[PDB]
């Protein structure tokens, strides 16, 4: 099980280690659309005197594009940069902005040859992407070291695998303007993290970033909207 | 045996090669680095070449600097940290020959850290041994200090300790606040515990910008040292 | 030649002449110059006719494969991008004087590509040897909006006009109108002896039956 | 560093090409049907968006694809696939054929099987396609060879779903007696969990015609 | 294995792959050469199954260039490819000096192309020994013997292929100096024989002159008492 | 052609014509492109040597932005505000202006454009560079003018000229010299693009005008 | 420690790959060729995978590789079918180069010779795929050569390949004559292609049946063979 | 003027169920020497497909091979006969590849176009593939304005095969009798459905 | 100034080159060998132009043609061998041209007594008569009076007589040596002729 090739059973256990070795960071990031945003919140911790304020797992890829990395840390910076000149191809020969979609599917292709080829380490990086199409509808599409792409209405990376799709489901289950939908699906992703992680949250230690239509571009909000979210639910 | 080949996952999902690195960086020299009021200091203790007793006196000087205004100190293999800081020095030039603009340390600190963790994804390369501190200061920006370990990573701190007994000097320095202190004063604190953690004069190597280098690169002068020591 | 673009509400018209003359000599009297790139895009040419075939065939296929692999609808800007950063890597030797139309997302398009690699989004364009005539038409009879029928008739002027007043086009007149939705292409839009038996002679004759 | 993984074992076999089987044998399962008017492709956590999932694909306007096994190596054959129809078309002046297609990507699919540092494709494909010569439809597996079927199965438990639709296969049907066959055999071996594609232009039929089906 | 180390000394100090290929050519067929005052008699053995396999396409004596011929025992597969390197390498010096490329430098050339594939990465060694034959600058002919393993050397006679070493006593105890074209192909053939069963069509032999490598009618190897 | 940059008190001024070549084969053209919120450059020579570089510098500074950002949270006319309130990662004016001089000395042979980049920053606060035909930077203090056209208005420009010119005078200076250009010169012509580029703010002005005295 | 080495000898001078590629061989389907006065026969055998196969169009053993050379297969179809599109190539190859439609024996020589290469070079495995190249030339005459993954072919009257090819081989020395006619030929074919599987009536769904004449390939439809079946 | 060296031209012209293509048969060396009176233009690369190759001879020789190379390959992979427009993007393709170094061929595409229905098919391109798709004739050579001047007089739509050889034989010997560089006799071929009439014209030699 | 003559027939093909090796204003020699490359299998290979071109392109495509007559074991075609030849002086045509002007002759039992004039340009065509250089302007009418199908070998040689004597009486250059090559009978022989 040292190459990435089949084994009699037929599976690739390099994927399945790598897919450990992403779980094993225990970083949890919980990614959800909304009517017209989408928001990603993020545990922000590593995978007295370290710099706390400099530890985030969201990357700005574009302005309007953004994404959230879990896994190996080298592996999720080099995964970023190469999202990066991905989409700076795209507008160089297209000469108009990528959207989430194209992206993850090209990150995919890229993780794929990776994935076929001996003589290549798989990255050890899961990671969400967040944008507006064209359209002006949000996106969310979720990617793995297997080199496998799937848009999401929302979608949880981290331990709590197969448990977190409860809460979240039954959270879009009881949901179902510009500015209440975006509040609400902020409050939404909030509590669900809170809710996965079973512990109340300091605002200075998690990260939620936004996109929406009336804001296109990727921001992150600051610590004291996060404090006023938290004592809104609590 | 799965620890034969840094491009292979084991059943836990990890790969050994990165921390047999780790054991190899830990179990060296020590290195540190401490952001004080108005400046940066590094320090480094070579006492594992204390047995050697011909070395020319002051010469093994693990510290290095880029554009006269950015520290780069490591743990490590010599070579290995000579390749890395050579590409430092490269990236550097390579950036003002573009933009006619100094670089900044973050994007420094991602191209370098990019650069060591390229070598342990393909299976015919050696993994870099060396964790390597980097480190500025500036008159508004204050003290930023970057730890790039050898898996690629690179986190900011506000004071770090790498090499043998770095537990030591850790607990140590974690006991007074140096943001208001100057750095003249820290270089007797920092002495004493390289006590704690005759041979002291030669076998220590320091680095330092604040004010009174014009914030720009230099080594403590013997006159300033030894009435700290 | 006189190939022809503008932008009307919500469309784009093309249109152009059916002349290919080799010189002094007319060799096609019903050639075809406008040319399908996108359903929602539509381009016409002048200059070297070989590289604006071929160029346009490239443009085609390579639209088509960013329309499958995106799947989204095909943009304009990306027509002009990819046609500009081929004709500039020749350095003006693959003469095309392209004038692109279409409409997407934002909206109606028309774009003028020089054989040097250089663009400009404008509301009407002509381009040609009969350039000059078509211009002059669309200058005095253009305005600032009007429908798909007043611009097809404008069009037909303008293209007429450059029929007329240039030699080297003639012959009936092409128009495409390029909307959101769909195109709709008119080839003809406007259309402005007997031997004995025996009699020449032979040295041999041989039949065989496939 | 260029050397085969795959290799002849003692008993004459490429046990990689074995493996590969097992892989898409133990994937879902995927069938097509061809009628003397008509030829369809079928394949069998609620926050997963069923638009971005699509396993029945498009590479031309009468050429249609899916696929059982690994869905990144669905997705590389099938930008391959794309860009040879279109040179195809780009050189030659006229939409692809569905044999030469064919015979390219089993040539692209075997070289795998033989270049050095790489494994083969854990997937097999179905093309289906309509061109002068008729109705079309291919199966080609990770061995690289393509097979030329009126009716096949592919995933898990094709040998019982092939005998299925062995017993209820006919030359002459038309596209509603072969959607309900197709349907039926998918119920055999398991609406919102059902894909067809028909192929006039290649064709997805939505949710709503599938339930209607 | 692209470049790759296939040859490499084994803890006594020889190459085994050498061996190998050494192997092979002793599982080969058996070929003899004899020299004379100004010709040449080269003959191989046959081994071609009745009635369906056709006679004429098994060709193990081969002419090289207008002056050279040879005859091989090992690989088949591998004789061809050094077969059409050397007509190739025979050309090449007959267009870079404008001479016929004479029996030792081609010799020299076989030997030097073997040791080139024992030595390089990413390289099979070839599993043939061969006989080439043929004519000097000074007119004089002379035969060369060539291994696996790159050494080459002349000789007056000599054998090849399996069973090599009977056949090389024979030759040993039976040969003379400037014997006749009849006298010579008798030896040939009884000293072939040696091994290889007693009859017409399990052996092809060609006498080599000046003019042209004939080859011997079914008819003159019958009737040899 | 006419492109001028003027910097005032707390901003910097662009302005371009519109005409395009005897025949005038356009009269709508904008030569200011928008290469970041809190830059601009105006372009002269031949229109794809300049389309190329802008376009090229575009790519690199969109590069640049995204290497800028740092992690973590701290802290008829047309108007914008910078997303960037603070100037936290958007590149400065020199660094694009001198990668933009190495990508035209590197291909001096053939390229023959010269630009005018304008922007603000919080280091140099206001700023104008004037990349040449050879490809050499000068930063131009108080004003840089190029194009055909403005060998008629260097003594104009030189002589109304003052160092803390209020928004209202130098705008009307600019507009003047832009006109007299147009008036004096046949290659340039057309409406008035003028880009006015602050602290905090854009603006971007069309005006029609003609001369009379 | 990955690679296999398949490119090197073993201690008794064998290259193991090679035999096992042809011990592979062996377990193909069969497939015989022969040599009439009036032209070259070859057929095959089918490997039934469904009755839902389109049988209609489909000659997965004998594959046309110009108007004067065709070839039947016996081994992995995927090393064969990338082999006979080389062949393709060399053909047109060489009548572009000489103006001239090529001999067999040369084409036979030049994958032959492919074999060979990766046989020896690189540390690729071989191709396991063995080839009766049949064909019709001016220079010799109709032609048939055997192939083997080692890169050593022979020329031949009549021979086959695959499973149970003893059989075949002895059926054919009992039988076969140097004069034959076309239809003598094809009933041979069908006898051999019989007693191989072990059946004194054989099957119609299951046998491919070709030939070349002097120049004019044809491939025997599946109703073609029912009438040589009952004679 | 390096297709002033050999000379030559090409005609190609459509009836009613039936197409025609002609040559002159004439190899030129300086601009005015015959060296040969029998060089055939016009090569068939499968039943239903004809071209007609005037130029620069060794480009035309060269082409043809080329052509016909890839016409094989692609007959002896799909196991079909190539159809005529097909073939005929083919040529455009390859001529326009060597775009900058291209060969000095105007070649001629002649052949029927099946569905059965047997269409005519009549193109003609330049040295870089430039499409002159045309429905009634087709001419290329030095002898293009005869040539083009005589159809445009003497052509009559849907004509029987004889009526068409007829014309465009008359077509052919009035364009070659006023022209130096082509002429010493004239090929016609006759295209049907289900046969093909090759003719020498008795034609002047001077 | 190199002058060849090549004359078909249904028994015979006859060549005839001028024996003149050039340099600058003066003969080198009057027994010029550089023109003639007869190949093995009853083929021949008359080049004229450049002595560096000529011997160049003869000894490559003999050694060539030899190489291939070598690795098969056969005589190549006469057909074959003058399309190889043409298609390898056309792959030079654009890069590094040689100036040789081929006329190529042979038999086959296949296509009979054949002859091919080929130019610098690489343009070929089979013909029953050919010559070439500035005296190909002088003996071309001869060759067209006197020819006819059914020629033996001394009417054939009484031809290339008349040629030679015009050669001498008319152009400047006057050739009075000659080289020839008769393959007739299914043999090949050598003559030389004066004045």
């Amino acid at each position: 099980r040292h190459l990435t090739i089949f084994s009699p059973d037929g599976n690739l256990y390099q994927i399945e280690y790598a897919i450990k070795a992403v779980k094993n960071t225990n970083i949890t990031s919980v990614g959800v659309k909304g009517e017209n945003c989408a928001v990603i919140i993020s545990q922000k911790k590593m995978a007295k005197l370290l710099d706390y304020n400099n530890i985030t797992n969201i990357y700005n890829i574009t302005d309007e594009i953004g994404c959230s990395m879990v896994g190996m840390p080298g592996d999720c910076l080099s995964m970023v940069y190469k999202a990066r000149s991905e989409a700076s191809e795209f507008l160089y020969s297209n000469g108009y902005n990528v959207n989430a979609e194209t992206l993850c599917r090209n990150i995919c292709d890229k993780i794929q040859v990776y994935t076929q080829h001996a003589y290549m380490r798989l990255h050890a990086c899961s990671g969400m992407i967040i944008g507006i199409d064209e359209n002006n509808k949000p996106e969310l599409f979720k990617f793995d070291p297997s080199g496998f792409c799937a848009g999401y209405r929302a979608c949880v990376i981290g331990n709590k695998e197969q448990e977190s799709i409860s809460v979240l489901e039954r959270l879009l289950e009881k949901r179902k303007t510009i500015d209440e939908d975006i509040r609400n699906t902020t409050i939404l992703a909030i509590e669900a993290l809170q809710t996965i992680l079973a512990f109340d949250l300091k605002a200075s230690e998690i990260e939620v970033a936004i996109v929406s239509t009336k804001n296109r571009n990727f921001t992150q909000i600051s610590e004291k909207e996060i404090d006023n979210y938290l004592t809104y639910i609590a | 045996g799965y620890d034969l080949s840094v491009s292979t996952f084991s059943p836990d999902g990890r790969l050994y090669q990165v921390e047999y690195i780790y054991k190899s960086i830990n179990n060296n020299n020590t290195a540190l680095c401490l952001e004080c009021k108005d400046g940066i200091i590094c320090c480094c203790i070579n006492s594992n070449m204390d047995k050697n007793k011909m070395i020319k006196k002051n010469s093994y000087n693990r510290i290095y600097h880029v554009n006269n205004n950015i520290i780069i100190t490591y743990s490590g293999f010599d070579g290995d940290a000579r390749n890395i800081i050579d590409r430092a020095r490269s990236e550097a030039n390579t950036y003002y020959y573009n933009f006619h603009t100094n670089i900044p340390l973050h994007i420094l600190v991602n191209r370098i850290s990019l650069y060591i963790h390229a070598y342990t994804l393909y299976w015919h390369m050696r993994p870099f041994a060396a964790s390597i501190i980097i480190s500025s200061f500036n008159e508004k920006d204050k003290g930023d200090i970057y730890c790039i370990e050898p898996n690629g990573a690179c986190y900011k701190y506000s004071g770090i300790v790498i090499g043998k007994n770095k537990e030591m000097f850790k607990t140590e320095i974690e006991k007074k606040d140096y943001k208001d202190i100057n750095v003249r004063d820290a270089i007797e604190d920092i002495y004493k515990f390289i006590l704690t953690s005759n041979n002291l004069q030669n076998l220590v190597n320091f680095s330092w910008i604040c004010k009174e280098s014009s914030y720009e690169f230099q080594n403590i002068h013997e006159e300033i040292l030894t009435p700290a020591l | 030649t006189t190939i022809c673009g503008l932008v009307c509400q919500n469309a784009v018209i093309l249109g152009a002449d059916t002349r290919a003359t080799e010189g002094p000599i007319v060799a096609d009297k019903n050639c075809s110059k406008l040319h399908y790139i996108s359903k929602n895009i539509w381009c016409a040419g002048a200059g070297v006719a070989g590289d604006l075939e071929h160029t346009t065939l490239w443009l085609q296929h390579n639209v088509e494969l960013h329309r499958l692999n995106t799947n989204t609808q095909p943009r304009v800007s990306m027509c002009v991008s990819r046609l500009t950063q081929e004709l500039f890597k020749y350095q003006g030797y693959k003469v095309c004087a392209i004038v692109l139309g279409g409409v997407d997302v934002n909206g109606p398009q028309l774009y003028g590509i020089h054989p040097h690699g250089s663009s400009c989004l404008l509301p009407f364009t002509a381009l040609g040897s009969g350039s000059l005539n078509a211009m002059a038409v669309l200058e005095a009879k253009y305005r600032d909006n009007m429908t798909i029928e007043e611009g097809k008739n404008l069009v037909c002027e303008a293209i007429c006009a450059g029929i007329f007043n240039d030699l080297g086009s003639g012959g009936n007149v092409d128009i495409c109108v390029i909307t959101k939705d769909s195109y709709q292409h008119i080839r003809p839009y406007k259309e402005p002896t007997i031997y004995p038996k025996g009699t020449t002679p032979i040295l041999s004759e041989k039949i065989e039956y496939i | 560093y260029s050397f085969s993984l795959t290799t002849f074992s003692p008993t004459g076999k490429l046990v990689q090409i074995e493996y590969a089987l097992n892989r898409v044998s133990s994937s879902s399962p995927a069938l097509g049907i061809r009628a003397k008017n008509g030829v369809i492709i079928a394949t069998e956590n609620e926050l997963i968006e069923e638009n971005s999932i699509f396993k029945i694909q498009q590479i031309s306007e009468h050429i249609g694809i899916v696929y059982a096994g690994m869905p990144g190596d669905f997705r590389v054959l099938l930008k391959r696939a794309r860009k040879e129809a279109i040179r195809y078309s780009l050189q030659y002046g006229s939409e692809i054929l569905v044999k030469e297609l064919v015979k390219i990507i089993a040539s692209i699919v075997q070289e795998f099987t033989q270049t050095g540092g790489v494994r083969p494709f854990g997937l097999s494909l179905l093309i289906c396609g309509v061109d002068v010569y008729g109705y079309h439809l291919y199966q080609i597996d990770p061995s690289g060879c393509y097979f030329n079927w009126m009716a096949t199965c592919v995933g898990k438990d094709y040998q019982n779903n092939m005998s299925f639709l062995e017993k209820r296969y006919n030359k002459d049907i038309e596209i509603e007696d072969a959607i309900h066959t197709a349907i039926l055999t998918l119920k055999e071996s398991y609406e919102k969990n059902i894909e067809i594609g028909v192929a006039k232009p290649f064709k997805i039929l939505t949710q709503n015609e599938i339930k209607d089906y | 294995s692209y470049d790759r180390a296939i040859t490499v000394f084994s803890p006594d100090g020889h190459l085994l792959q050498v061996e190998h290929a050494l192997e092979a050519v002793k599982k080969g067929g058996c070929a003899v050469a004899i020299k004379s005052s100004n010709f040449a008699v080269l003959a191989v053995e046959k081994k071609n199954i009745p009635k369906l396999q056709n006679p004429k396409t098994t060709e193990k004596l081969i002419k090289l260039d207008e002056h050279n011929c040879l005859a091989f025992a090992g690989l088949n597969a591998d004789a061809r490819v050094l077969v059409n390197k050397t007509r190739l390498e025979c050309q090449r010096y007959y267009l870079n000096m404008d001479e016929p490329a004479p029996v030792d430098y081609i010799a020299k050339y076989v030997a030097k192309v073997q040791q080139k594939f024992t030595h390089r990465g990413g390289v099979r060694p070839f599993g043939i020994a061969t006989l080439i034959a043929g004519f000097k600058n000074n007119k004089e002919i002379c035969i060369y013997q060539t291994e696996p393993s790159g050494i080459y050397a002349a000789w007056k006679a000599q054998a090849i292929g399996k069973n090599a070493k009977i056949v090389q006593e024979f030759l040993e105890k039976n040969y003379q100096e400037n014997m006749e074209q009849k006298d010579c192909i008798f030896l040939a053939l009884k000293a072939i024989f040696e091994v290889v069963e007693l009859s017409s069509k399990n052996v092809e032999v060609a006498l080599l002159t000046e003019k042209d490598l004939t080859f011997i009618e079914e008819q003159e190897i019958n009737s040899m008492v | 052609t006419t492109i001028i940059g003027i910097i005032y008190d707390n901003g910097v001024m662009l302005a371009c014509d519109s005409r395009t070549s005897t025949f005038i084969s356009n009269k709508c053209s904008r030569k200011i492109n928008r290469i970041n919120e809190n830059l601009y450059v105006c372009r002269s020579g031949a229109s794809a040597h300049s389309q190329k570089i802008i376009e090229i510098i575009k790519h690199y500074c969109v590069s640049m932005k995204n290497e800028n950002r740092k992690k973590g949270r701290f802290h008829t006319k047309n108007k914008y505000f910078y997303e960037d309130k603070f100037n936290d990662y958007n590149p400065l004016v020199e660094n694009v202006a001198h990668i933009t001089k190495k990508i035209i000395y590197t291909n001096n042979n053939f390229l023959s454009c010269a630009l005018i980049f304008g922007g603000y920053d919080k280091i140099k606060k206001q700023q104008l560079y004037a990349v040449n035909l050879n490809g050499s930077i000068i930063e131009k203090h108080d004003f840089a003018v190029s194009g055909s056209g403005s060998i008629y208005i260097q003594s104009y420009l030189q002589d109304k000229y003052k160092k803390f010119m209020t928004k209202k005078e130098c705008f009307n200076l600019i507009l003047n010299c832009v006109k007299y250009a147009m008036h004096n010169d046949n290659s340039s012509g057309g409406l008035i693009r003028i880009v006015n580029i602050t602290k905090s703010f854009v603006e971007e002005f069309t005006v029609v005008n003609t001369q009379m005295n | 420690r990955y690679d296999s080495r398949t490119t090197t000898f073993s201690p008794e001078g064998r290259l193991y790959q090679v035999e096992y590629a042809l011990e592979a061989i062996n377990n193909a389907s069969i497939t015989i060729g022969l040599i009439t006065k009036d032209g070259v026969i070859l057929g095959a055998d089918k490997v039934f995978i469904s009755k839902l196969i389109d049988k209609a169009n489909n000659y997965e053993k004998i594959y046309k590789i110009d108007k004067h050379i065709f070839c039947g297969v016996a081994g992995l179809n995927a090393d064969a079918n990338i082999l006979i599109n080389q062949s393709r190539l060399y053909a047109q190859r060489y009548l572009y180069n000489y103006n001239e439609v090529q001999p067999v024996s040369q084409l036979v020589v030049q994958i032959c010779d492919i074999k060979q290469s990766y046989t020896q070079y690189g540390g690729l495995r071989p191709y396991g795929v063995s080839f009766l190249i049949g064909g019709y030339d001016t220079k010799d005459g109709y032609q048939l050569y055997h192939t083997d993954p080692s890169g050593n072919y022979s020329g031949w009257f009549a021979t086959a390949i695959g499973t149970n090819n003893l059989t075949a081989s002895s059926v054919l020395k009992q039988e076969w004559k140097n004069d034959m006619t076309l239809e003598e030929g094809l009933l041979l074919a069908l006898k051999t292609l019989a007693k191989s599987t072990d059946t004194e009536i054989p099957k119609s769904e299951k046998i491919e049946l070709a030939y070349l004449t002097n120049v004019y390939q044809k491939y025997l439809t599946e109703k073609e063979i029912e009438e040589l079946i009952k004679l | 003027s390096i297709y002033n060296y050999n000379g030559g031209c090409v005609l190609g012209m459509s009836g009613s169920n039936c197409v025609a293509i002609a040559c002159d048969l004439r190899l030129g060396a300086n601009t005015f020497t015959t060296v040969s009176t029998k060089f055939s233009k016009i090569f068939k690369m499968n039943n239903n497909v004809y071209v007609g190759l005037s130029g620069l001879a060794t480009d035309i020789q060269t082409l043809y091979e080329i052509l016909r190379y890839r016409v094989n390959l692609y007959e002896v992979r799909q196991d079909a006969e190539m159809d005529v427009e097909c073939f005929a993007n083919m040529l455009s393709s390859i001529l326009y590849s060597n775009r900058f170094s291209p060969y000095f061929v105007n070649p001629i595409v002649v052949g029927f176009k099946l569905k059965v229905n047997y269409e005519p098919y009549l193109t003609a391109y330049d040295l870089i593939g430039a499409k002159c798709e045309t429905r009634d004739f087709v001419v290329n050579g030095v002898t293009s304005e005869q040539l083009f001047g005589m159809c445009e007089s003497l052509y009559v739509k849907d004509q029987d095969e004889n009526g068409l050889f007829e014309t465009i034989s008359q077509c052919l010997l009035s364009a070659l009798d006023r022209d130096c560089i082509s002429g010493w006799g004239a090929e016609v071929l006759v295209l049907t459905p289900e046969k093909i009439i090759k003719k020498k014209l008795k034609a002047r030699m001077d | 100034m190199d002058t060849l003559i090549g004359l078909r027939g249904n028994n015979f093909v006859v060549l005839a080159a001028d024996t003149y090796s050039i340099n600058s204003i003066i003969k080198l020699k009057n027994d010029d060998n550089t023109k003639f490359y007869d190949i093995h299998g009853n083929k021949c290979l008359l080049l004229g132009g450049s002595i560096g071109d000529r011997l160049q392109f003869g000894e490559f495509i003999r050694k060539n043609v030899h190489l291939y007559q070598y690795q098969n074991n056969t005589d190549m075609f006469v057909k074959s061998f003058a399309f190889f030849t043409r298609k390898n002086l056309a792959y030079y045509l654009r890069r590094n041209p040689f100036e040789v002007n081929c006329l190529i002759a042979g038999y086959d039992k296949k296509d009979g007594y054949q002859l091919y004039w080929c130019d610098y340009l690489s343009n070929m065509d089979s013909v029953n008569k050919g010559a070439h250089g500035y005296g190909a302007y002088l003996v071309s009418a001869i060759l067209d009076k006197y020819y006819h199908e059914n020629l033996t070998v001394d009417e054939a040689l009484d031809i290339f007589k008349l040629c030679f004597e015009e050669l001498k009486k008319r152009f400047l250059l006057t050739q009075i040596n000659y080289e020839l090559r008769i393959m007739y009978d299914n043999k090949v022989e050598t003559q030389y002729v004066t004045v």
